[PDB]
């Protein structure tokens, strides 16, 4: 079809896998994570947390084509450490920050339902 | 040798030989050089040219009509 | 009878000229439309100087 | 088909003889009827 | 038009493509073997 | 089948293979009635 | 339109106030087709008697 | 003063009056390059806008209408006289001169997908098809009636169910492209039927169906189909200041770069294009358009009025609190980080061009061939093979790719097989069942050979033999 | 023809505002004052009302 | 320089100045089929038939008209498959 | 008549036989894609499905072929028709079930065109081989043709409704030869000019100059994104240019990574000064001119239009000579992708403020114009007195006109220098001019100071009215404004008389360009037909179709036109 | 390797717009949440329109496009409503869709104006947001318009109508200490509303080390969904996406071992 359907862009096919594990021999303990049907918003947040982590030597997030819906993230870690562990740790840190932020925002609206006065 | 025609394969000769070898592979030609897991005839043909195992002899026509016969191994790839 | 002569639209002879905008609306003819084109076989033809 | 396929080396132009034209002509005795078909 | 009058550009190339007995503006540059070329008054 | 006369804004059936005309309006221009079937549309 | 003669195609000083220079169709013929200026009016003409 | 003369007989009423209606619509024409103004005069004629207020009453083929026509923010006083404002052919779009993903390069305009969803720049298309009953002879009368397989010798595979008993498709139905919309039967001494098919991929709902007596008095039917087309990357959008380009790409509002306010430009144009065309007026108009929206009064675009100067417009923008230059700090949408260089942004009136990619695209594979020359021919799909140019053949000769050139020249068009003897150059009669061919005159089967040459060449040789000159083909 | 339901850039409803905007034009408020009365602080929302032309009334005049 | 040198050399190859025009092409040693492709087909073909002239087929246009490969690069040489090289070959299912 | 039946143009013997319409041909509007590789060409899915390639059945790939047979005229990957060994053609769509039909070895399958196929991509008019370049099929959802920015320069097609044609070979030999001779990376260089016909696109080129500026610093996270985009990247991060404050990479250092392998090239800067080389500190390069590339790394200078331009001795040309055509194609793609990622962060803009100049600069421009007008008045009065004497061989009227023109030209040059002085490194217009990708110094002079004299056919506007160019002007008016000279900048605005004269200059320019294109095409067509027969034989002697020798050796050197490159003997020029 | 603890302060809370400031959070996190509110938050809007008969000057397709854009209240039943494709129930039914039926006839000589309020909804919770009334179309005398419509849940990414908020204003670092944006003339540029710069100080002095913080977000909503409620829903939605990615990764590593 000349115009791709909107539902397909955000929906992975049953054959398609959301996360792909790839091994990079260019540097030791470097793993490539590719997420299909993923918006730019999720990729940017994941890359920043990996960059913050000292264990992750290299954090790069790129989109191969704008028309295509996919994100590619590269994680490089020390040989003792595991790249998959770093990726999961970044996800948990983001979830912890969001949950704390949600509680704080809910408390703030409760504190001033009618405003300060 | 004593031939005016260049020993090296001409670029036009190289194109025809690669096309012919690829045409043979798609038809089902026995492979002089085993394919490296390649389903593409052109990719196998280029490796066969580097091997020089292709069974092709090229006849070159001079203006007087004298013919020069060159084996694929004798010919040197232009590229 | 001599023959029939095509009439340029919005000309004094043409019915549309001398008609109020409300009358044009009943005939489904736009007041905004400039006119000045002859109609032949239900097609618009305008002479070029 | 059964006949072999070969290229034409040379093309020669010469006047076509009437006698050979009569021999290769599909019609025999020529066409005596102006009408394409009687009925 | 920008350069007297000389033929240049695509029309000059067209003149090369179709040989013409007379060019649109024929001219020949002349150089003098004699000392007249060196001094304006003798030239 | 059924046809609509624009000049008098009334619907009069026109016989097939019969010269087009309107009853009491003398109008030979007719418009076919909108189809009974309903066609779905996307708001997007 | 085929004719490439420069003088008819070229805009002229007398054209000022009678034609719009900007409103010319581009193509093989340039400036052959012109649109008259809004102020400019073609004269109907009158009897000289 | 030291005037050229103190006794002038006459004075010009206005300098702008000399400019034509097409010239007047362009803002600040004197600031813009003179060739660019000429190009826009052509663009204005082909701009897509509703031709007349009562478009529905008149059935017009290839009619173009605008979903939400809007008056320009900056209008020349001359534009009011031609009533461009009454029936506008364009919708104002916010414009930013910037480089993003590189799609905007080479005269391409980035567009906002969210604006397209809201219906910005959406258009309505009307196409009219008219069929009149023909009665050249009493037996040759062609009454319109629904075609049925039993009663029609020539009925096509496509279903005639959509057609009514009258043979005219019902109004308000949606008909797919290349589907018969009118059914007519020609009386046959059963009867073959003549059917008119929809344009391929028309996808147009039938706006109305009209049956009326013709001027001749034979039955006459007019069918109009209405198709709604959204803005597309292929579709061309033209700026008022002599600029035309295809849309490079469409992005979501979050994807599009956002200002501190969060406003996203409807159209983004490459910065390089403005210097090349030297459109000084376009930059002034963008500044004026933002000033007009904040001011709440429509701007004046008259060229020789000199009412507004670039400094005066910048001073008005500073009074509004916007930067005087009009550059606004912007944040890349994906990064969320403010861009190092501030980008000038101003609204520019934009008119959609008539040319559209959907009409242009076509491809032909194994299409029906003409009987006379076996040349490729367009089918009901209306897609036909592109002609191979004589220059294109010469370029192939320079390439040295003889096999590819031969394939296009002979295999692609009218490939044919012929039989000839060495001496006799005549076309030997060929019988497929026998598998043996004989040059008549010498009765030869050994001499006969198979030669492949183009069908056009074969018929040309036969025509030469009719002229009494025989081309002779010899194996040796 | 008729006012678009939503602003082209923000997506904020403009169709309901257009009837109020016409009432402000009928009142002492000028075109600029009417936009100020609406209180929109974004030029895109103000632009939709200012640049819109209503052709629906012309279509209504013609007999159906 | 090579492109410029060739254009003057071909023009002066005859030994007389010749314009690049239809009339200049008409006076040539090229075969009748080339003349047939040049719009003078009726006169040349009658002359060729009367004199029993034969087309050389040297021209690329003559070969393409008959559907034969033009005698350009990749067409002049003919390959000669050889069994001795074939004998050291591996059969594939 | 039978002789009448034979026809020339639009005739079976000439129009149809020599040129015929071709099947497997697709035409649609073209839109630029930076992401797509130079070989890859975007193809609409509907066109790709319609186009088909005949494929012999092969036992190794039979499973894929049977799957294509199972889905007929439905899925995008499918066979529209199957040809049996007998040669009968069967339609899967017409046949009640696709599964019952069984594939056999040697069957021909009409597989729909897919990515990785080879097609010939050409512009609608081809004046040269470079116009027609073989391309690799790529499929994108939208109905448009997508091509890389690098391939656009040989095509020379602006993206405004332009369309291109692609033809699919159905023969293995034709496809193989097209890959060997017509592939787009192989055709990057041109034999006629012995230089690449591909040049960096203007948007990338201006960004490249800003990227190679000395004052460019990139954060570690931004550099990692650029490395991820680079195909040439080896997976090893380069040591940062600045280390102690934070890890930082200079833009030139990132460009050095883009440059492939170790190509050494020196290109003079676009704004490079001849005086700087004569002066001391030429090696130091205070202006950052004299661009030098050593060991495949940019060492000094700012990359300019000349360095990445379509010219001999270019960095891209050096990459073609040593790295090879395929690596050069990757290098072109790498420059565009890295530049685009850097460009969005850096930003690009143009504005009326960039066009505007300081009031003091404007006052200087007005003063020179005023002096020129006064000088013209002095010449006019002296001519009336007859004090002026005609130059020999020239009319007095012509000499008077020429001297007045010279006064206008010198003033316009002075105003132009004032416009250049107003421009600043911060100013966007100057940055585009310094790169040279778009705009010109003369364009800036028209924009800020004086547009210049407007003339028709290279002569001052004639008097259409008797003795007067316009009714407003007096009889025998020799004033520069009357003769069409424009002293007003585009930003300043044009007076109605100046606008009318400017329109005359535009009108004459429009007529000549349109007439010129038809004439050049016609002469080229006659020349191309005349020289098509000439060819080089096996002995390397150039010969006509008749076989009469034109040259004993091609080019008089028997060497390829592209291979020869300019070199300095350095023997004849020095003194004995 | 541990995320910093964010602090949230709300400048203003109102139905029309909510202004909130988040500090001690990464710039990437601040940008991601701003994008999430605009496109990742679902709203109920008409997706299906069927017109039995149209007599209005506007064509049936024109009316259908306008109906979808018009907002419908989605404050409490966005969670309760289910996507028609996801649900196994019939696509047109009350649980997965809201039915809207409008029948308008003008018999008065004056034109009658069709309004969003006229639309009738089977479900009370989803209603057109009228307090003026949006004008869908104007009906001439003797003209009747009848249509049947169904409303399906969708998020902003699917369509602009499904987006629940107007343009969102995001800014940070108003004083240019980071020098992310450099002004050729600082004095000409107006100072930011949140800028702490004094009138004498045209631009902030450059700092060698800078951290983006105190990001300002203003969310303006149609009122179908409360802006503060949209922020709370967005935080959960982004967290859900990360959790789904972690679950996919956990399955992928389990498959590998
Ligand atoms: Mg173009
Ligand atoms: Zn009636
Ligand atoms: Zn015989
Ligand atoms: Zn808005
Ligand atoms: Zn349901």
């Amino acid at each position: 079809m000349n115009a791709p359907p909107a539902f397909e862009s955000f929906l992975l096919f049953e054959g398609e896998k959301k996360i792909t594990i790839n091994k990079d021999t260019k540097v030791p303990n470097a793993c490539l994570f590719t997420i299909n049907k993923e918006d730019h918003t999720l990729g940017n947040i994941i890359k920043s947390q990996l960059l913050k982590d000292p264990q992750v030597l290299f954090a790069g997030y790129k989109v191969p084509h704008p028309l295509e819906h996919k994100i590619i993230i590269r994680v490089q870690t020390t040989p003792d450490y595991s790249p998959q562990e770093a990726f999961t740790n970044a996800i948990t840190d983001l979830i912890s920050e969001l949950s704390l932020l949600e509680e704080r925002f809910r408390v703030a609206i409760k504190d001033k339902q009618e405003g300060i006065e | 040798q004593k031939r005016i025609t260049t020993p090296y394969m001409t670029k036009y000769e190289r194109a025809r030989v690669l096309g012919t070898r690829a045409l043979q592979i798609a038809m089902c030609a026995p492979v002089m050089v085993e394919l490296e897991g390649e389903t593409d005839p052109l990719l196998i043909a280029m490796k066969e040219l580097k091997a020089r195992k292709i069974p092709i002899i090229i006849r070159r026509y001079l203006p007087d009509g004298s013919y020069e016969d060159w084996g694929v191994d004798e010919l040197i790839i232009s590229d | 009878f001599i023959g029939k002569i095509p009439i340029m639209l919005r000309s004094t002879y043409c019915l549309l000229n001398g008609l109020t905008d409300r009358d044009l609306c009943e005939l489904n003819e736009c007041p905004l439309d400039p006119g000045g084109y002859f109609i032949i076989n239900g097609s618009e033809k305008v002479l070029i100087a | 088909s059964a006949c072999p396929l070969r290229t034409i080396k040379r093309v020669q132009f010469g006047v076509l003889s009437p006698d050979e034209l009569k021999r290769m002509s599909v019609t025999e005795g020529g066409i005596k009827y102006p009408e394409t078909t009687e009925g | 038009f920008h350069y007297k009058n000389v033929t240049l550009g695509v029309p000059r190339l067209k003149e090369l493509i179709n040989i013409s007995k007379k060019p649109k503006t024929p001219s020949l540059t002349v150089f003098l073997l004699g000392q007249s070329a060196r001094d304006a008054e003798r030239a | 089948m059924i046809y609509i006369c624009g000049e008098c804004h009334t619907e009069n059936e026109i016989k097939s293979r019969d010269p087009i005309r309107c009853r009491e309006c003398g109008y030979r221009i007719m418009y076919k009635k909108r189809t009974k079937r309903l066609v779905v549309f996307d708001a997007r | 339109r085929d004719g490439k003669l420069a003088k008819p195609r070229q805009l002229h000083n007398t054209l000022w106030g009678m034609v719009c220079p900007a409103e010319t169709p581009e193509g093989h013929a340039v400036g052959l087709v012109k649109n008259l200026a809004l102020m400019a009016y073609i004269s109907v003409g009158s009897q000289p008697s | 003063e030291v005037a050229y003369c103190s006794t002038y007989t006459h004075c010009e009423i206005h300098p702008s009056m000399i400019l034509g209606v097409c010239a007047s619509i362009i803002p600040f024409p004197d600031h813009n390059q003179s060739p660019r103004n000429t190009y826009q005069s052509a663009m204005g004629k082909q701009a897509m806008g509703v031709y007349i207020t009562n478009f529905h009453v008149r059935m017009d083929t290839l009619a173009h209408v605008l979903y939400y026509p809007q008056k320009p923010l900056v209008t020349t006083r001359s534009m009011e006289y031609l009533r461009f404002r009454e029936l506008p052919a364009g919708i104002n779009s916010i414009v930013a001169i910037a480089s993003y993903t590189g799609y905007n390069q080479e005269d391409s305009v980035i567009m906002n997908r969210s604006a397209v969803d809201r219906g910005f720049f959406r258009s309505v298309f009307y196409r009219s098809y008219k069929e009149q009953e023909s009665k050249k002879g009493f037996d040759q009368e062609e009454v319109f009636e629904k075609p049925t397989r039993e009663t029609c010798q020539g009925m096509r595979h496509a279903i005639y169910d959509k057609l009514d008993d009258d043979g005219l498709i019902a109004p308000g139905v949606r008909v797919s492209g290349d589907d018969v919309i009118i059914g007519k039967t020609v009386t046959l001494p059963t009867k073959r039927d003549c059917s008119t098919f929809l344009r391929t991929s028309e996808t147009g709902i039938v706006d109305q169906v009209m049956v009326t007596l013709n001027q001749e008095g034979y039955k006459f039917c007019k069918i109009r189909v209405r198709s709604v087309r959204i803005p597309q990357i292929g579709d061309k959008f033209a700026s008022r200041h002599g600029q035309k380009g295809t849309c490079g790409i469409q992005y979501r509002q979050e994807d599009m770069p956002f200002t501190c306010e969060g406003i996203t430009p409807d159209i983004i144009i490459n910065p390089h294009a403005i210097p090349s065309r030297m459109t000084i007026g376009h930059l002034i108009e963008c500044l004026q358009g933002k000033v007009s929206a904040n001011k709440g009064e429509i701007g004046d675009a008259t060229p020789f009025n000199d009412a507004v100067n670039v400094q005066k417009i910048s001073n008005l923008l500073s009074d509004y609190g916007y930067h005087l230059r009009g550059n606004e700090v912007l944040y890349n949408g994906f990064t969320g980080r403010k861009i190092t260089s501030q980008i000038f942004i101003g609204p520019t009136y934009y008119q959609r061009l008539k040319h559209m990619v959907d009409d242009k695209i076509h491809s032909r594979a194994r299409g029906p061939i003409q009987i006379l020359n076996r040349q490729p021919m367009e089918g009901r799909s209306r897609d036909g093979g592109l002609r191979f140019g004589e220059m294109e053949r010469d370029c192939q000769i320079a390439h040295g790719a003889a096999q590819f050139l031969r394939e296009r020249l002979f295999e692609a068009s009218d490939p044919y097989q012929v039989h000839v003897c060495n001496l006799c150059g005549i076309m030997a009669i060929a019988n497929t069942r026998t598998h043996t061919y004989e040059c008549r005159g010498c009765r030869n089967k050994t001499q006969i050979s198979l030669v492949r040459m183009p069908y056009a060449c074969k018929l040309l040789f036969q025509e030469l033999m009719s002229m009494s000159i025989a081309p002779r083909m010899m194996s040796v | 023809m008729i006012i678009p339901v939503r602003c082209f850039t923000c997506g904020k409803i403009v169709g309901n505002k257009w009837e109020a905007y016409l009432g402000l034009l009928q009142a002492e408020y000028t075109e600029g004052d009417a936009l100020d009365a609406l209180g929109l602080k974004r030029y895109c929302c103000r632009r939709m009302l200012l640049a819109h032309v209503d052709l629906i009334e012309k279509l209504l005049n013609y007999a159906p | 320089y090579r492109h410029l040198a060739l254009l003057c050399d071909t023009m002066t190859c005859r030994g007389h100045l010749m314009a690049i025009t239809r009339h200049g092409v008409n006076r040539q040693d090229t075969g009748p089929l080339m003349k047939c492709s040049f719009e003078e087909t009726v006169d040349v073909l009658m002359e060729a038939a009367a004199h029993g002239e034969s087309d050389p087929m040297k021209g690329v246009s003559e070969n393409i008209m008959l559907g034969q490969l033009a005698p350009a690069g990749t067409g002049c040489f003919d390959l000669l498959l050889d069994a001795e090289k074939c004998k050291y070959g591996m059969e594939i299912p | 008549s039978l002789k009448q039946r034979l026809k020339g143009k639009e005739g079976r013997v000439r129009g149809n036989l020599m040129g015929k319409r071709v099947d497997f041909s697709a035409r649609t509007v073209i839109t630029p894609d930076p992401n797509l590789s130079i070989d890859q060409v975007g193809v609409p899915r509907s066109i790709a499905a319609n186009m088909t390639f005949a494929e012999i059945v092969t036992p190794f790939n039979i499973d894929r072929l049977q799957e294509l047979v199972r889905r007929g005229n439905s899925q995008y990957p499918g066979a529209k028709y199957i040809i049996r060994d007998n040669g009968d053609r069967i339609d899967l769509r017409f046949h009640p079930k696709p599964s019952d039909l069984h594939l056999q070895t040697g069957y021909k399958v009409e597989r729909h065109m897919c990515d990785g196929d080879i097609v010939i991509f050409n512009r609608q008019p081809t004046l040269h081989k470079m116009s027609m370049m073989g391309h690799r099929v790529r499929i994108l959802p939208w109905s448009t043709f997508r091509l890389n920015l690098s391939v656009t320069t040989p095509y020379n097609a602006d993206f405004d409704g332009d369309e291109m044609n692609l033809h699919l070979p159905q023969s293995l030999e034709t496809r193989a030869e097209i890959q060997e001779l017509a592939m787009v990376p192989r055709m990057i260089v041109t034999p006629q000019s012995n230089r690449p016909v591909m040049g960096i696109v203007q948007d990338t080129l201006t960004a490249v100059r800003k990227f190679t500026k000395r004052d460019v610093f990139l954060e570690r996270g931004e550099v990692m994104n650029l490395l991820m985009f680079l195909s040439t990247w080896d997976g090893k991060v380069p040591q940062p240019a600045i280390l102690k404050p934070r890890p930082l990479w200079t833009g030139k250092q990132i460009f050095s990574l883009i440059i492939p392998g170790h190509i050494n090239c020196i290109r003079t800067h676009s704004t490079h000064p001849d005086d700087e080389d004569s002066g001391p500190y030429k090696h130091i390069s205070p202006g950052d001119t004299k661009v030098v590339v050593e060991n495949g790394e940019l060492i000094m200078g700012i990359l300019c239009k000349k360095s990445l331009g379509t010219s001999a001795g270019s960095l891209v040309h050096i990459s073609y000579l040593e790295m090879g055509h395929d690596i050069t194609r990757l290098f072109y793609s790498n420059i565009q992708t890295v530049i685009n990622n850097w460009l969005l962060i850096e930003g690009h803009t143009i504005g009326i403020g960039d066009s505007i100049a300081d009031s003091k600069t404007y006052q200087d421009i007005q003063n020179t114009i005023k002096k020129a007008k006064q000088d013209v008045i002095e010449v006019i009065e002296k001519a009336h007195n007859n004090e002026l004497e005609p130059t020999p061989g020239n009319t007095l009227r012509q000499t008077f006109e020429n001297q007045v023109n010279r006064i206008l030209n010198d003033a316009r040059d002075k105003t132009g220098s004032s416009a250049q002085k107003s421009l600043s490194e911060y100013n966007n217009f100057k940055s585009m001019v310094v790169s040279g990708a778009k705009g010109s110094k003369i364009n800036i002079s028209q924009v800020i100071a004086v547009v210049g004299q407007q003339n028709v056919e290279g002569k001052r506007i004639p008097f259409g009215f008797k003795h007067r160019t316009l009714p407003h002007f007096i009889k025998d008016d020799y004033g520069p404004e009357s003769r069409g000279f424009v002293e007003n900048s585009y930003l300043a605005g044009l007076t109605p008389t100046e606008f009318f004269f400017h329109a005359m200059g535009g009108r004459e320019g429009l007529i000549d360009t349109a007439v010129k294109t038809a004439e050049t095409g016609y002469i080229q067509r006659r020349l191309i037909k005349s020289m098509e027969s000439v060819m080089v034989k096996y002995d390397a002697t150039v010969r006509n179709s008749i076989n009469q020798v034109v040259q004993l050796r091609y080019g008089e050197d028997g060497l390829a036109g592209e291979s020869v490159e300019f070199q300095n003997l350095a023997t004849l020029k020095p003194s004995n | 390797p541990y995320a910093n603890q964010p602090t949230v302060r709300i400048t203003e809370l109102t139905d029309e717009n909510v202004k909130f400031i988040i500090e001690n959070t990464d710039l990437a996190v601040a940008n991601s949440i701003r994008r999430v509110f605009i496109a990742e938050v679902p709203i109920i809007a008409i997706d299906w329109v069927q017109i039995d008969a149209n007599s209005s000057v506007l064509h049936d397709e024109f009316i259908a496009h306008r109906l979808g854009l018009i907002p419908l209240t989605s404050d409490d039943i966005v969670d309760k409503l289910q996507y028609s494709r996801d649900c196994t129930c019939e696509e047109f039914c009350p649980e997965c869709s809201v039915e809207f039926t409008l029948d308008v006839r003008c018999n008065e000589d004056q034109t009658r104006h069709v309004t969003s309020r006229d639309l009738i909804s089977n479900s009370p919770r989803v209603i057109p947001v009228t307090s003026d009334d949006i004008l869908i179309v104007k009906l001439r005398k003797g003209q009747e318009l009848r249509l049947r419509a169904y409303a399906k849940k969708g998020f902003g990414k699917e369509h602009a109508k499904w987006n629940p908020t107007a343009g969102v204003a995001f800014e940070y670092d108003p004083d240019n200490a980071l020098r992310h944006t450099v002004y050729p003339k600082p004095e000409e540029w107006p100072k930011s509303e949140y800028s702490e710069l004094d009138e004498d100080e045209s631009q902030a002095p450059y700092d060698p080390n800078g951290k983006p913080e105190r990001f300002y977000y203003n969310v303006e909503s149609c009122g179908s969904l409360r802006p503060e409620t949209i922020v709370l829903s967005a935080l959960s939605g982004l967290k859900k996406k990360l959790s789904d990615l972690q679950t996919q990764l956990s399955h992928e590593i389990q498959s590998d071992v």
